[PDB]
């Protein structure tokens, strides 16, 4: 499954968002916003 | 024993903090290495201060 | 056993590789995390290739 930015249909956003989600994925801000909130904020260590 | 950074940020069983004010905090907020980013981020939500 | 791209990163013992053109090496070299920037650098060092 995948989560995924919702926008109205026809809506002027939504391929903008949509390659701005294209961008954060292959630039790694989207592995390293998960890292640092799963485990750079996690409370168990390594 | 603690021979690194990396060994501090790796673990929980030792808590560790800077002085509440001056370059050492300030090196922490600003710095982007994955470990001192981990680091910083213990310390500023660790609770009690 | 190898079990994370650090574990191989970390030792010397045994060598990796990938396409000589493909994502995977384009990833590799576009990289900014510390571990992929030490294997981008070993594999595009190593010899032979």
């Amino acid at each position: 499954k995948g989560y995924g930015v919702a926008t109205p249909k026809g809506s002027a956003l939504g391929t903008p968002v949509n390659l701005a989600v294209l961008k954060l994925s292959e630039q790694g801000i989207l592995d390293k916003l998960k890292n640092k909130w799963w485990y750079d904020k996690g409370e168990c260590g390594a | 024993p603690i021979e690194s950074a990396e060994d501090l940020a790796k673990q929980t069983e030792i808590a560790y903090g800077t002085l509440d004010s001056g370059s050492t905090k300030e090196f922490f907020r600003r710095s982007k290495i994955a470990v001192y980013e981990k680091m910083w981020s213990y310390m500023k939500s660790a609770e009690p201060s």
